[PDB]
């Protein structure tokens, strides 16, 4: 119920957080033989 | 990005004798301190861009020594840059000593 | 015949006494000869991968 | 720090204090970018350690300018910027202050201006300040329109070139008595008044502040 109006913002944002950091970690760096 | 890696391979390694710079692009904070001594094969038309593009070499890490080399025709052409550089150097010193 | 043209050849030369070869040749095939050879002095001694017109 | 980095810092503290731009030209080879990098950490006012902050430079130092904050001091929120649209743009949609420092490039600066606006600075770091010497350039003509307290300006010996070339830093820096060149020309003795003009918000050395440890370049033509 309550819990949806967060979600639709930080199941985001932990996203946004995981790639503004793998983007900055990058930005900051037969045969014989005889 | 490929200004980086190869700065990190000729920093921090005994792996490489030499570097190829243009005097524009190389010349400004790189801070190349592994290197000794320095060729202008080119001095620049614009005179103390190469003794800025020097400083990019010479400072503080340098435990060893220090050298600067410049290559010149014989009054071809390349002599109006060493005149208009000693000519222009009185100015260039007269606004901070 | 009485003017002399004078050269340096200088080139780099391996001198060594051989400690083993291998040569490896195809079953039949196209003819991809391949092989390693190893050479030794009183002081040093190596292993080189060896070449086709080498071999 | 040695102690000469701290005693140009305290004069960029005085330049804080008194609310002027200046030139950061003592020599190369001292610590340039870090007698600014202390100006975060060393004052007692708070406001330094949490602001929002930029840095203008030469592309190829787009990579000691964060490896500096990784020894320096490595706790501050630094943020570099520059790559293909998808690659830079997209770094503004994560920190929509929460994030401090952000770094940049002229090429980038000179068309990025509408949405480095969106944001206010305290400081700007100016970094090999010479690429503004042309006051005719659209990379001066918008520059001028960054929004901070403080411009600082960083450069490997500043100026060296004729009258044209002057003008552009000096204004950049003032607008006081910078209406046109006439006057200036005015202001032995005219090179006295422009040094008097430099030297409020200029520094100088020679390098036997470090020659009593190193020596010489061996110069050969
Ligand atoms: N923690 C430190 N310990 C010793 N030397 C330091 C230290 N921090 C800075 N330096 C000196 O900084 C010099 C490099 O300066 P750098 O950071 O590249 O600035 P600059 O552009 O002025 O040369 C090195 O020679 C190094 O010895």
């Amino acid at each position: 119920l309550t819990e949806e109006m967060l979600l639709k913002r930080e199941e985001r944002a932990r996203k946004r957080r995981l790639q503004a950091a793998r983007r900055a970690e990058e930005h900051k760096n037969p045969m014989v033989r005889y | 990005s490929e200004r980086r890696d190869m700065v990190a391979d000729f920093q921090n390694r005994n792996d490489i004798f030499v570097f190829l710079l243009s005097t524009r692009a190389g010349g400004l904070g790189i801070n190349l301190t592994a290197a000794d001594t320095v060729i202008f094969y080119d001095s620049d038309w614009n005179p103390t861009v190469d003794q800025q593009a020097m400083d990019r070499a010479h400072r503080l890490g340098q435990t060893k020594q220090v050298t600067v080399y410049r290559l010149i025709c014989k009054g071809t052409i390349e002599e109006r840059i060493l005149q208009r550089a000693k000519e222009k150097s009185e100015i260039q010193r007269m606004v901070i000593s | 015949r009485s003017i002399g043209v004078r050269i340096k050849e200088e080139t780099e030369i391996i001198e060594g006494e051989v400690v083993e070869i291998q040569i490896d040749r195809p079953a039949t095939g196209t003819g991809s000869k391949v092989g390693k050879l190893t050479l030794k002095t009183t002081e040093m001694e190596t292993i080189y991968d060896l070449g086709t017109k080498m071999i | 720090l040695k102690g000469y980095q701290l005693k140009g810092m305290n004069w960029l503290a005085n330049l804080y204090e008194q609310g002027i731009n200046g030139i950061l030209a003592d020599e190369m080879g001292l610590g340039k970018t870090v007698q600014s990098i202390a100006l975060l950490a060393h004052l007692a006012e708070r406001e330094n350690i949490w602001g929002p902050f930029l840095i203008i430079s030469p592309a190829s130092t787009l990579n000691n300018w964060h490896q500096e904050f990784t020894r320096f001091v490595p706790k501050f929120k630094v943020l570099p910027y520059w790559g293909n649209p998808h690659d830079r743009k997209v770094i503004r949609r994560f920190w929509s202050a929460p994030f401090h420092v952000v770094i940049t490039s002229y090429q980038l600066v000179v068309q990025d201006v509408k949405y480095f606006q969106r944001v206010k600075w305290q400081y700007m770091v100016l970094d090999e300040a010479q690429a503004l010497k042309s006051s005719s350039s659209v990379r001066w003509k918008i520059l001028l329109q960054f929004q901070c307290r403080n411009r600082l300006l960083l450069t490997g010996t500043p100026i060296q070139n004729t009258m044209a070339e002057l003008w552009a830093l000096l204004h950049f820096i003032m607008p006081t008595l910078f209406d046109s060149h006439e006057e200036f020309n005015e202001w032995e003795n005219q090179l006295s008044r422009l040094h008097m003009i430099l030297k409020p918000f200029m520094l100088r050395r020679i390098k036997k502040d470090v020659e009593n440890e190193l020596s010489d370049k061996i110069e050969i033509l």
